[PDB]
């Protein structure tokens, strides 16, 4: 009636037609008087009345079987009956209202519920997972409750069991649908993100993905808040750099824009000083490579690209900066250069090396320009301009040594007539730097 | 057999429903980011401008 | 094998109304954005004035 949740995933469809398949007869425990023989009535009745009137009055009916229940079978075909009935497109919302009336009056199922066997403890959760985010009714008792269930402790870190891990996990994903609810489960969230960096471990190597993407998912909704998402990087780096190679050779985009978006959120600026999580993920992750190749690869949804490309952009942001490359930029767009070793260091020429030709090497005609524009204008030598040329003529020497491919400008843009021009100087630096430029265009021929 | 042909066409569907439902889910806690940011923000520029 | 041309052509009807639907929302959140900074802006405004 008001927001029933899981009827997507063909698990819990499977499992629903596993446990309501069961055979039980509430007439015989009413004949046998195994319990109360009004509520046993009630539910022969409400079986027949559902496989094929509204609800309350076998509400409080239920409950005698439910806080007591002498058989196993009882508690289970009851508690399967109720989240069925909770999902009931016959009843829905009305049942719903049972629940929103009382707010104690689940409060005693949900401490019924999670007990035993993992069959019982699978349902009567399902319903209460159902209840606490259902549409008005809202507890941090059935969290505090349900975080400290050590039934369903097992239930959710079973590895073994696919089902009943997808069956909790879902459920610890819907129940954290309410960020304001999810304040417990991020403090609790030790436990989940275990069984999440051993989903991720075993995404490493039919509809087995889907578990893993709700698990993405429930760490993307907890990203939500900066606060969870302060944490989230913050503990776990070994997990955290697994996230962009398995996703992108994740063949569905979902688990892919996941791991996408949730790092983004975890580098983001949202987050207080996110740039070391960024700094760290492109140095000892080798992300540079991993977005560069995902910048160039392809996605079906809008989102994903265009959360790649923007996550592709803030790592190359604050990545040419370390080293930073923008710093000669500064220099060349004030076209005013300084001493620094910036072309002296081999490894400052390495880390701008990819950003030296750009679209036509517009960053090499950037270079280029300064000097032509020394050269046909102005072109007096004294103090600054000597020795800013000088510098000009000794990077974009280490650069022409750099990019083979970058002479073929050179003689274009009329800099091999300029460097051959400065040749003879006035000053005996400013000429070695030119030699040196020129033997370097003799380098190769 | 023409079972499994409605059963996939319904698996089909089922997908779509999937993916329209994981977007949905997608849009509504973009919502809740976006609410807090904007928020934040317009806070932000009026809390200068008040200062 | 009808069926599943119409679940398709329905499937592909639903993403986009579920896209549409997320269009929507994200209007709405842009509204409900500008409606808290109004209000945001009175209680400003309102503190300005108390001060």
């Amino acid at each position: 009636g008001a927001t029933k949740i899981l009827m997507d995933s063909t698990h819990f469809n499977e499992i629903r037609s596993i446990i309501r398949s069961r055979s039980v007869a509430w007439d015989a425990l009413a004949r046998s008087e195994e319990l109360s023989e009004i509520d046993a009535s009630t539910a022969k009745a409400l079986e027949s009345i559902l496989v094929k009137k509204v609800n309350g009055k076998t509400l409080i009916p239920l409950i005698h079987l439910l806080s007591t229940s002498d058989n196993e079978d009882c508690k289970k075909s009851v508690q399967n009956l109720i989240a069925e009935l909770l999902s009931s497109d016959k009843y829905g919302d009305d049942t719903v209202k049972f629940f929103q009336e009382d707010p104690k009056q689940l409060e005693q199922l949900f401490d019924v519920s999670l007990k035993g066997d993992f069959q019982t403890v699978l349902i009567s959760g399902f319903n209460v997972v159902s209840l606490l985010v259902q549409n008005g009714l809202h507890n941090v008792k059935l969290v505090e409750k349900l975080l400290k269930n050590n039934n369903l402790i097992n239930i959710l870190q079973n590895i073994e069991q696919m089902d009943t891990c997808y069956v909790c996990i879902r459920l610890l994903q819907e129940l954290a649908v309410i960020p304001e609810y999810r304040d417990v489960i991020w403090l609790h969230e030790k436990k989940f993100m275990p069984t999440l960096f051993k989903i991720l471990q075993r995404a490493t190597d039919h509809l087995g993905i889907q578990l893993q993407y709700h698990s993405l998912l429930l760490i993307w909704l907890l990203t939500f808040n900066p606060v969870f998402a302060n944490e989230l990087v913050q503990k776990y780096l070994s997990d955290f750099l697994d996230l962009l190679k398995l996703v992108k050779i994740t063949i569905k985009e979902k688990v892919s824009r996941l791991c996408i978006s949730i790092i983004l959120q975890c580098c983001s600026t949202r987050v207080k000083q996110h740039k070391k999580v960024i700094k760290q993920l492109l140095l000892l992750g080798n992300a540079l490579p991993t977005v560069q190749s995902l910048s160039e690869r392809k996605y079906s949804d809008e989102e994903l690209r265009q959360d790649i490309s923007n996550l592709k952009e803030i790592l190359e942001n604050e990545y040419q900066e370390l080293t930073s490359f923008d710093e000669y930029v500064a220099e060349l767009d004030s076209k005013l250069l300084c001493w620094s070793p910036p072309h002296v260091d081999n490894g400052f020429w390495s880390d701008n090396i990819d950003e030296f030709k750009k679209d036509n090497y517009k960053i090499f005609r950037q270079l280029i320009e300064l000097l032509q524009a020394k050269v046909r204008n102005g072109d007096v030598n004294a103090k600054q301009e000597k020795i800013i040329i000088q510098v000009a003529l000794n990077d974009i020497t280490h650069v022409v040594e750099l990019l083979p491919e970058s002479i073929d400008v050179l003689d274009k843009t009329g800099g091999k007539a300029d460097i051959m021009e400065l040749l003879n100087h006035s000053d005996s630096r400013v000429k070695y730097e030119a030699l040196k430029a020129t033997q370097a265009i003799i380098g190769y021929t | 057999t023409p079972n499994q042909v409605n059963d996939e066409l319904n698996k089909m569907q089922a997908f779509i429903r999937k993916e329209a439902e994981e977007k949905a889910k997608e849009i509504q806690l973009k919502a809740d980011q976006e609410y807090e940011i904007e928020k934040t923000n317009i806070v932000r520029n009026e809390t200068n401008n008040i200062d | 094998q009808k069926n599943g041309i119409a679940t398709l052509l329905q499937a592909e009807k639903e993403a986009h109304e579920i896209v549409s639907k997320a269009r929507k929302y994200r209007q709405d959140k842009l509204k409900q954005a500008k409606t808290d900074a109004a209000k945001e802006i009175d209680s400003y405004k309102i503190q300005k004035d108390k001060e």
